[PDB]
């Protein structure tokens, strides 16, 4: 049964996927976690905040709010 | 070519304000060399915040043909009992070792 | 190190081969060029002087005079898709301006 | 409650506080007669305790199993 | 409600990569971009297949095994190290997608 | 092809700046640090210089830094959450010159991930409790304790998870040596991921989260937890127990707001604008960074907004409750990522971009004629001042940065032999060109 | 209904006698249920339940989670049963089993949480001025777990008032005693209301009841030990009246007193701490006289403790507290009481630490020669540790014949094998090193009469005593009756006692391992057919013994035997592989390793392919062992072209014991494996294309273990080739070839990459079949959770559509 | 029912029988052990203070992952120990 509970554990990290998965769960599952580098490595931050011209804690704050609903509201 | 009379390298400049340089090896000697104090430092001197040094270099994509010269130049700054302990497997005395370091780095950059 | 100040983020410069001059060019987001900043204020002036009041007293003409200096108080970031760029021709031997190029406000 | 020294030691053997005492059984008593009547109280729930109310990793993956 | 071939066909930018079976996914318009980019071999190919992958035919008999020219040019001292390692080539390679199947050694 | 890796000038961006009595000394010394570098400076008192004392490499990336101190004792630690699946806590030794690992504890898989912690990191006030946090669900507290031999000691961590939810910060609170509490921005995502309408991701609050470590039951319970008026960035601890209230401040769009849980009303106060501003008028003002100074007498907050300006933010309190929140501008300088106020009178502004500067706090107390704004003050309309050169500050020293490199050419444009460096940096009014040159001046 | 609660709350016994899942189940639902039942009934049932007089350790502390959910899903309602509650748990705190008292006092605090303090101290005060003293001890610690579950400042005044009381000197006691078990529960806790504590105890040291003084000195003494090292301007107000105490008091309230006093001396300045030394050192010194045990137990913990103190120094101690300690505690009486005979070695080991080894070690070394040996045995052990710790540098020639001439009479003069002359005389001549040339033959003449004779339990000692001092017999040039001590040994190779013979063979060891080879007596050629047949011996230390014998014969004296010797040898070792201990294969390993040095690789390489063809499965695991140990010593250079010539043999079973073997001679060899992957590539690709399935697992095993081996060495080329090959499986039913096919796909993503993976799985996660997709998604997930944070710059690009923005646009700034 | 503990580890240190002294447990390899082996608190209390994480009988060493789990990161996940519904 490690097996069974493998394929338990892989499901109850957050991220993965199955045969069901959808377009929009994967890319919105991508984006969050691309948010999350993007606070986490400090010199990409100082890119991005070089260039659109603002300060890093507003580009944090910009990015925090953009967790929320990434990629639109779901279907139907 | 960064000093007068030396060898060309590959300086790079970094957003955080950090300078560098990859100056290719001419020998396999040499390279075998600090290949094996980078080897050896690895496991006797880890990084201090518990990062796997291999892993940090492999962040994206896996370490192909660089010597991490930065792990290398901490050997002048361990204790005197972990710099014979390291030195006595190179078969060499810490001297031998920190002239060897220095040479590499006069030879291109300051 | 010695250090020459600049006007906006310099993006990229080229090295005249004849007389070792440095033509750089600046550019930034959310940023005013040099006339529309002047213009509006002038607009903020002449509608700060009819704001229906005793038109007795002009803090207009003392909001015009002295502009505080933007390497200590910052730059005003206004606006999403405006953007600020320059062109200069620098001496890297001394620090002084040879020339100075000026672009459209959104260029 | 085991030492050499205790045994040791425990073998040789042959109005304020008053009034705080009654002041605390005044207090016991009237909170003793608030939960007995049960009369008037909105259950203000104090700290959640999350582990005791989510099921763990192993509930979890015995639910599936028995699911399916 | 379901795409047929040739409408996807037009539909997508690369219409050399829809198959058969593409118009029968969930979302084939995604498997389509997907098998369009710019590396990402494909699948084994014998997936649809009902043979359990191993053909029994093209008369797979053949020779065992043949070792390197450096196999053949104490048992050998240093020297014959120094030949070994003088002698060792890199072999045949296949690149980033080039996969095996059942057919392609003949 | 084989490569050796050589560094020349080592990175000068901080990104983290902590300051304490790292030695055990009387004196403060402040730790920065920089992306994969960690760093101890050391202001002296008489001159104004700051000195580098040590610098080490770490080879990873440091994400959040603090310094906690155990009851009685006269030496601060130091608190490292990274990118590997680690917590670290460091130990500065004098006589040797070094940094000495004292305690390791691995929870989770390395790099900047979603759901492992280390991006967060709080620390009880009286130092009996440490809390490493994800931007994700997961949360884990360490209890910090001494032998007899006055050595630390590290427990297990206990967990506090919670599915669906968004961190944006988290602050230890400050209790008279009752039971430990955090304090954290929480977001819940999961009705946001189930409306096709886009209504619940709109109508959808941030939270403000009260966790309550019991020592004597061992283990974390949410307590409080209350819905806020707008999304607010990061938080401040109000220090407590017998000097000052319990509470925490709570900085967010064109306000700032204080809060406490018991009987206590909430306090907010708008944040001032510049007379004039030439800015774009539809955009919202936040504060980038705090400084927190405790006497035994008085205690004041040092808030600066995004244009770089400092405000002054006390406290009107009484037996137990606040009444008032005043504001009064203090200074303008460059947007920092850190400010640390130190004894002996010294602020340190550690700049995003750009060179960073050591000031000398000349005006103690306000004997001043500006305004100053208050909470209990109406207004339908926002209050507005006039900023002005330093007059509470002294530029004492300053600390050359490359960062932002931008552009570099190395080239031999002078008529010496040895080439120089021609380096395009900084960002805004505040960039440069650079020549460098190899040698001493 | 009534019972109806009882029949379904038989929960207890669903989780009690139960299966896990269930277990938790019947604990979340009586979690939901606890608040409906009530805790009436459910106390009514589980204490009891509790009070069963056979119940387990699993279940009891199974019992207390399910004592603190009921007590969470129901708080202010306990409060009527409390009482009843703790007649039954207030034992379990003065139990003799450790988790017994952990159990009950978290019972008391999740009890105490549930209820108020009102409550438990109104249930908790009537057996405060009780006359049963077992009810006071309870109470005291029922009273120190509500304080360490509420808080300390919500008792204080409780406190206060309690040990105040004129009523009865009952309760003045209890309540310092409930100061006490505080401290010693709460410990480094109790800081910041230490001067609290101190202030609400204090005024008992002057009391009119003697056992009110004596236990408020208790108290102080916890709270000092509690404190430190910190925490000294909270005890000021009871210095005069603890030394004007000891002044005057005489007894067992003396003893209270002085133990106070010592806890409280390590917290000082050296000025306080030298200070106050002496006076309680005038008062010990006097106290040193006393009949009573107990008394001298403390006294030597004060001398310990206060001896160890800066403000105290070797001076003062040498001049006024040596000669009475050493007048009135050495004597033999001392060595027959068991009670203080640790205590007094501590506390002198702990003086010389300070004082100087050379004083101590003088003034019981002319006591190694006693009548007693109990005595003997004291001063011995004394004597080594204080060797151990400090050394015998200022150990001088009188020192030096009299510690020589006492160890040599005690080593004699020795009734029952013991260890301690054994470390003694091991340790004093380590420490002694190249000094002891004459005493060597002494020694050396002494351990010859103990090992000549005597039932072999001295001769097992004396060959522990040689194989742990040969080191500084021979480095201090001399060989020839080291020789002859090795002759006696040889002889002493027939056994019967294999303890004794395991000794024999480790002191022959320590001889043949320091002297050389060179110049020595007994010869190899005849020491090792004697001892080959001694490794088939069965016991553990022998086999050891033995094993490492041979080991160093064949490192250093190679030369001195056949190679057919050599090679029967191996071939006998070979089933060493399979031992149970661990101590025994690595003795193995290593043993072979040097073998194969020595006799080199073809023959034996060529021996072990033969095994490898012809035997059962276990020998053809040591085989492959072998293998590999052979081509690790010897570079695997000599081994490989040999092992890929096996596979050209047209014969099933025979290509599968070269591919086990390849395995794990790649697994074992790790990174010196980066020479020799392009040689065994174009076998990797045969045996993937071949149609048997252990083929093909075997395969993927040895491309797992060859890729974890090489990683940060520049060998993706072969290894993406390879995986060209491996991944066609992935479409495979069989169990244990998808396992080793997924086991080297984890290993490409750490060789390899993560962006490699992700392009081979980008194509099939979307497939339509539902098979592809199963399998591409694990793959992918396995893939994701290892290295997500690599993933977000591999990840392709996905265009927008009408009502959903996919672009990530951050990525494509340019500055 | 051979199933992985997988909860969050804590201090107590993982031990080793005397059958078992030498193996790893998470892929039973008997070469170059790595890395300490953690186990959680409910594996560490009571009559289970000292037993074997890979059987469960009296425990005589340390418990160790080997190299190639530690270069996976497979000692990162929760408590590695053996248990059996
Ligand atoms: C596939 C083979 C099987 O799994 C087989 C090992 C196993 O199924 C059998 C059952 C059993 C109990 O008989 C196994 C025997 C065990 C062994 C032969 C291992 O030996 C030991 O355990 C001895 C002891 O535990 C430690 C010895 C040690 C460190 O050499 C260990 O191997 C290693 O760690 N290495 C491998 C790496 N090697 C290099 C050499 C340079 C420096 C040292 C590290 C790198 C050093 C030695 C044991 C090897 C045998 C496989
Ligand atoms: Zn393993
Ligand atoms: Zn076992
Ligand atoms: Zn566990």
């Amino acid at each position: 049964t490690i097996h069974s509970q493998l394929e338990h554990l892989q499901s109850k990290y957050i991220g993965t996927g199955h045969a069901d998965t959808t377009k929009w769960e994967w890319l919105v599952n991508q984006h969050r976690d691309s948010y999350c580098s993007y606070m986490g490595h400090f010199d990409l931050l100082n890119y991005f905040a070089i260039a659109e011209n603002e300060s890093k804690a507003r580009v944090r704050f910009n990015l925090m709010e953009k967790m929320l609903q990434p990629c639109g509201p779901p279907a139907d | 070519t960064l000093i007068p009379g030396g060898s060309e390298s590959l300086v790079y400049t970094t957003l955080s304000g950090g300078i560098g340089i990859l100056v290719p090896f001419t020998s396999h000697e040499d390279h075998d060399f600090f290949q094996h104090v980078e080897m050896h430092l690895r496991s006797e001197h880890p990084p201090l915040c518990g990062r796997d040094h291999l892993s940090f270099r492999s962040y994206y994509f896996p370490v192909k043909n660089v010597i991490d010269g930065d792990l290398c130049e901490q050997f002048n700054s361990m204790e005197p009992n972990k710099q014979k302990n390291v030195s006595e497997e190179l078969d060499r005395t810490p001297p031998e070792v920190s002239k060897k370091l220095e040479d590499i780095r006069t030879r291109y950059a300051f | 190190q010695v250090a020459f100040p600049l006007q906006y983020t310099p993006r990229k410069f080229v090295i005249h081969p004849e007389s070792n001059n440095l033509i750089i060019i600046e550019t930034d987001h959310n940023a005013y060029t040099e006339a529309t900043k002047a213009q509006r204020k002038q607009q903020m002036a002449e509608e700060m002087v009819e704001a229906a009041g005793e038109l007795a007293a002009e803090m207009a003409a003392a909001f015009l005079n002295e502009n505080l200096p933007e390497s200590i108080f910052g730059a005003p970031k206004a606006g999403n898709g405006q953007w600020a760029s320059v062109i200069r021709v620098m001496n890297p031997i001394q620090g002084n301006t040879l020339d100075l190029v000026q672009l459209e406000q959104n260029e | 409650n085991f030492d050499e020294e205790n045994a040791y030691f425990e073998d040789e053997e042959e109005d304020p506080l008053e009034a705080f005492m009654a002041e605390v059984e005044d207090q016991a008593a009237r909170d003793m007669k608030r939960l007995e009547e049960k009369d008037k109280e909105r259950k203000n729930v104090k700290g959640i305790r999350d582990d005791i109310e989510e099921e763990d990793d192993q509930e979890a993956y015995f639910r599936y199993m028995a699911e399916n | 409600n379901r795409f047929t071939v040739a409408e996807l066909k037009q539909l997508v930018a690369r219409p050399d990569v829809v198959e058969m079976h593409d118009v029968t996914a969930q979302d084939p318009k995604l498997l389509v971009h997907l098998k369009a980019t710019r590396n990402s071999v494909p699948v084994p190919r014998h997936w649809c297949f009902k043979r359990k992958y191993l053909q029994g035919k093209r008369g797979i008999e053949k020779p065992p095994f043949e070792l390197p020219d450096f196999i053949k040019r104490d048992i050998d001292y240093q020297k014959l190290h120094d030949a070994f390692f003088k002698w060792q080539t890199k072999p045949k390679l296949t690149i980033h997608g080039d996969l095996y199947y059942e057919g392609k050694e003949f | 092809m084989f490569l050796y890796n050589l560094t020349l000038q080592r990175a000068t961006g901080i990104s983290f700046a902590i300051h304490g009595n790292f030695s055990g000394t009387k004196q403060q010394e402040i730790v920065v640090s920089r992306g994969k570098i960690l760093e101890l400076l050391r202001p002296d008192p008489n001159t104004g210089k700051v000195h580098t004392l040590l610098t080490v490499e770490v080879f990873g990336v440091i994400r959040s830094l603090m310094a906690f101190r155990l009851t009685g004792g006269t030496k601060d630690y130091i608190v490292v959450g990274s990118d590997s699946g680690r917590i670290v806590i460091l130990e500065y030794q004098p006589s040797k010159n070094m940094f000495e690992k004292i305690h390791q504890e691995t929870f989770g898989k390395s790099g900047c991930r979603r759901i492992v912690p280390g991006q967060f990191l709080a620390v009880d006030p009286k130092g009996r409790a440490v809390m490493i946090s994800a931007i994700e669900k997961q949360k884990l507290v360490y209890i910090l304790n001494r032998d007899a031999a006055a050595r630390l000691t590290i427990s297990s961590p206990l967990e506090a998870h919670k599915a669906n939810t968004l961190v944006y910060h988290v602050v230890g609170v400050d209790v008279g040596f009752e039971n430990p509490m955090f304090a954290c921005l929480e977001m819940d995502y999961e009705e946001a991921d189930n409306d096709p309408t886009g209504e619940a991701a709109a109508n959808t609050q941030q939270t403000l989260t009260f966790y309550e470590l019991d020592l004597g039951l061992n283990h974390v319970v949410r307590k409080y937890s209350e819905p806020l008026e707008e999304h607010g960035n990061f938080l401040i601890t109000v220090p407590g127990g017998s000097d000052g209230p319990s509470g925490v401040l709570i900085c967010s769009e064109n306000y700032i707001t204080y809060k406490n849980f018991g009987d206590q009303p909430d306090i907010r106060c708008p944040i001032p604008r510049r007379r004039n501003d030439l800015d774009d008028p539809e955009r919202g003002m936040i504060f980038v960074c705090s400084a927190t100074h405790k006497t035994k007498s008085m205690f004041f907050f040092l808030a600066q907004t995004e244009q770089g300006d400092i405000f002054k933010i006390t406290l009107e309190t009484d037996e137990d409750m606040v009444t008032e929140i005043r504001l009064k501008y203090f200074d303008t300088v460059p947007v920092a990522a850190a400010m640390c106020v130190l004894k002996t009178g010294f602020l340190f502004v550690a700049s995003e971009f750009g060179n960073h500067y050591l000031y000398q706090i000349a005006h103690l107390g306000d004997d001043d004629e500006e305004p100053e704004f208050s909470s209990a003050m109406p207004l339908e309309d926002t209050f507005f001042f006039q900023p002005r050169p330093l007059k509470n500050l002294v530029l004492v020293d300053e600390l050359d940065s490359l960062s932002p490199i931008l552009f570099c050419q190395i080239a031999d444009l002078a008529n010496e032999d040895t080439p120089q460096l021609y380096v395009a940096c900084g960002r805004g009014p505040r960039s440069s060109l650079r020549v460098l040159r190899h040698g001493l001046e | 209904e009534e019972q109806k609660e009882r029949k379904i709350m038989k929960l207890l016994l669903k989780i009690k006698n139960g299966t896990p899942p269930m277990r938790k189940a019947a604990l979340r639902q009586i979690t939901d249920k606890a608040r409906e039942f009530g805790a009436g009934p459910l106390f009514n049932q589980i204490l009891p339940l509790l009070m069963s007089p056979t119940l387990e350790d699993q279940e009891r502390h199974l019992l207390v989670k399910v004592i603190d959910r009921i007590l969470y899903k129901l708080d202010d309602l306990v409060r009527p049963y409390v009482h009843k509650i703790l007649v039954v748990i207030e034992p379990l705190l003065i139990d003799e089993d450790y988790y017994a008292r952990v159990e009950g006092r978290e019972i008391i605090s999740n009890l105490a949480k549930a209820a108020g303090l009102a409550t438990m101290i109104s249930t908790m005060r009537p057996d405060i001025d009780n006359m049963d003293e077992y009810v006071r001890n309870t109470t005291a610690r029922a009273f120190a777990v509500v304080a360490s579950a509420l808080g300390i400042p919500s008792l204080l005044p409780f406190l206060k008032a309690v040990c105040k009381s004129k009523k009865s000197w009952q309760a003045r006691h209890t309540g310092i005693k409930i100061v006490q078990q505080i401290a010693i529960l709460m410990g480094c806790a109790i800081l910041p209301h230490l001067r609290s504590l101190v202030e609400i105890i204090e005024h008992g040291l002057v009391d009119e009841q003697q056992k009110v003084r004596t236990i408020s000195a208790l108290a102080i003494a916890a709270l000092a030990e509690a404190a430190t090292p910190y925490g000294i301007e909270s005890f000021d107000s009871v210095l005069k009246p603890l030394w004007k105490g000891i002044r005057q008091h005489r007894g067992k309230g003396l003893a209270a007193f002085l133990k106070a006093i010592g806890y409280l001396i390590p917290l000082m300045d050296a000025e306080y701490a030298n200070y106050y030394t002496r006076e309680v050192m005038l008062i010990l010194i006097r106290e040193f006289q006393s009949p009573d045990e107990e008394m001298k137990k403390i006294v030597l913990k004060v001398v310990k403790q206060c001896c160890g103190t800066d403000g105290v120094e070797a001076n003062y101690i040498k001049t006024e507290i040596l000669p009475p300690f050493f007048k009135h505690f050495w004597q033999h009486r001392m060595a027959l009481d068991r009670r203080n005979y640790r205590q007094l070695v501590d506390t002198t080991v702990e003086l010389a630490n300070k004082v100087g080894a050379a004083e101590i070690i003088s003034r019981i070394v002319d006591d190694l020669k006693d009548e007693a040996e109990q005595y003997r045995k004291m001063v011995m052990e004394t004597i080594e540790k204080i060797m151990g710790n400090l050394g015998a540098a200022d150990i001088d020639h009188k020192l030096e014949e009299q510690l020589i001439d006492g160890i040599l009479y005690a080593f004699q003069e020795q009734t029952t094998e013991d260890s301690v002359m054994l470390n003694g005389f091991g340790t004093v001549v380590n420490a002694l090193g190249k000094r002891v040339k004459p005493y060597l033959p002494q020694i050396c003449g002494t351990v010859l009469w103990r090992l000549n004779n005597k039932s072999a339990k001295v001769r097992q000692q004396a060959a522990d005593l040689i194989s742990r001092t040969a080191v500084v017999m021979k480095t201090c040039q001399e060989e020839k009756l080291m020789g002859h001590l090795g002759v006696v040994l040889y002889e002493y190779l027939g056994e019967e006692y294999p303890e004794v013979l395991g000794s024999i063979l480790g002191a022959l060891k320590a001889i043949v391992n320091v002297i050389g080879m060179h110049k020595m007596t007994p010869p190899i050629k005849d020491l090792l057919p004697r001892l080959t047949p001694i490794l088939k011996n069965r016991h553990e230390k022998v086999q050891e013994n033995c094993i490492d014998l041979v080991g160093r014969i064949a490192d250093r004296g190679a030369e001195y035997v056949s190679a057919r010797e050599w090679m029967r040898i191996c071939f006998e070792l070979l089933e060493l592989l399979k031992a149970h201990k661990k101590a025994i294969r690595r003795a193995t390993v290593n043993t072979f390793g040097y073998i194969a040095k020595a006799i080199g690789p073809h023959d034996v390489l060529a021996t072990l392919l033969n095994n490898l063809k012809v035997q059962e499965r276990q020998n053809r695991v040591c085989t492959t062992v072998a293998i590999a140990i052979v081509a690790e010593t010897c570079s695997p250079f000599t081994v490989l072209p040999a092992l890929m010539n096996e596979y050209r043999v047209p014969e099933l079973n025979v290509q599968n014991g070269v591919l086990k073997s390849l395995s794990f001679l790649f697994e074992y060899i790790g990174e010196m494996g980066k020479d020799y992957i392009y040689a065994v590539t174009p076998l990797l690709e045969d045996a993937l294309m071949d149609r048997d399935l252990v083929h093909r697992q075997t395969a993927s095993a040895v491309v797992q273990h060859m890729s974890l081996g090489v990683y940060g060495f520049g060998c993706e080329d072969s290894l993406n080739h390879l995986l060209n090959y491996v991944w066609p499986n992935v479409f495979e039913t069989s169990p244990h070839v998808i396992q080793a096919v997924m086991g080297a796909l984890e290993g490409l993503r750490v060789a390899i990459g993560p962006c490699r993976m992700l392009q081979y799985c980008l194509q099939g996660l979307f497939h339509p079949a539902r098979k592809v997709r199963d399998v591409y998604w694990k793959i992918y997930n396995s893939i994701y959770i290892g290295s997500q944070d690599a993933l977000i710059a591999h990840y392709p690009r996905i265009y927008n559509d009408d009502k959903n923005t996919y672009i990530r646009y951050e990525l494509d700034y340019i500055l | 029912d051979l199933i992985f503990c997988r909860k969050q580890a804590g201090v107590a240190i993982g031990r080793l029988c005397e059958k078992c002294d030498g193996k790893c447990v998470i892929c039973d390899s008997y070469v170059r052990p790595c890395t300490l082996v953690r186990i959680c608190d409910e594996c560490n209390y009571g009559s289970y203070q000292g037993r074997c994480v890979i059987c469960g009988g009296p425990g005589v060493s340390d418990a160790y992952y080997c190299k190639e789990c530690t270069i996976q990161e497979k000692d990162r996940d929760g408590c590695p120990k053996i248990v059996n519904l």
